[PDB]
């Protein structure tokens, strides 16, 4: 298996050796076979576990793991297949504080909470989560779905 | 011999008709081997008006 | 600038004066179309033919 360790350009290589530096301190055997330095993206060979994750959380904070979720790398199916499953589940009833799943524009493959519900303008200011933060953007009743 | 033909229901070859066994590419060749005699004019346009359960002869 | 409000009707289409290409028929190769098939991503809209 291969897990993509996201690191920061300039010290991105530094992270790849800082893997191998801290590997010897927490040492036993196995886990890390062949550390690849391809370059914000450092591809690292690993089987899933609790070890080495604690190490990353002990020495941050620029970037973490890549794939689908940060705890457990690395899947491939994001949110469009989730947008197909929402069709069987189904509302145009949107209010402040309800989850409003986006699937149109550059905000596709991403979810969000609606901030502003306009009935006159026919828009939903849906806040999409990007870069460990938020992005509030107006997307139509159709450009989104109720979660 | 046969040269130019306009299908009623088909524009381009490489397709399959609704309710016929023989494909167009097959039928193209069936038309090639057909024999014609002309006395009166030079070039003529003719029509094959046919319908029903039955085998396509040649006269009709 | 003004020039963009003065470019939106020579190219009376899109929001801006921008259009290029994708891919084409190769030079030398010549043939006939039979049946075309369309695969557009679920999320964004399709054409008349799709």
């Amino acid at each position: 298996r291969w897990y993509v360790v996201q690191a920061f350009s300039g010290f991105e290589g530094r992270v790849a050796t800082s893997l191998r530096e801290h590997i010897k301190l927490h040492n036993m055997e196995d886990l890390f076979g062949e550390v690849m330095v391809p370059t914000g993206y450092v591809l690292v060979q690993m089987v899933m576990n609790d070890a080495s994750w604690h190490l990353v959380r002990s020495v941050p904070r620029v970037m973490g793991f890549i794939g689908g979720t940060s705890d457990r790398p690395a899947p491939i199916s994001d949110k469009e297949v989730d947008a197909i499953m929402n069709r069987l589940q189904q509302k145009t009833l949107f209010e402040p504080g309800e989850m409003v799943r986006v699937n149109d524009g550059p905000f596709a493959d991403f979810n969000g909470v609606v901030e502003e519900v306009d009935y006159e303008k026919s828009r939903l200011k849906v806040s999409v989560s990007i870069f460990g933060r938020a992005t509030p953007v107006e997307l139509d009743f159709s450009q989104v779905e109720k979660a | 011999a046969v040269t130019e033909v306009e299908i009623d229901g088909v524009l381009h070859e490489y397709s399959t008709k609704e309710g016929v066994q023989e494909d167009i590419l097959e039928i193209l060749l069936n038309l090639k081997g057909l024999a014609v005699r002309v006395q009166g004019k030079d070039e003529v346009i003719l029509t094959l008006n046919k319908s029903g359960i039955g085998p396509v002869t040649a006269a009709d | 600038t003004p020039e963009e409000k003065l470019l939106r009707a020579i190219f009376g289409e899109k929001a801006s004066d921008v259009k290029d290409s994708s891919l084409r028929v190769p030079n030398g190769v010549s043939g006939t179309v039979i049946d075309v098939q369309v695969f557009t991503r679920d999320g964004v809209e399709k054409d008349k033919r799709a």
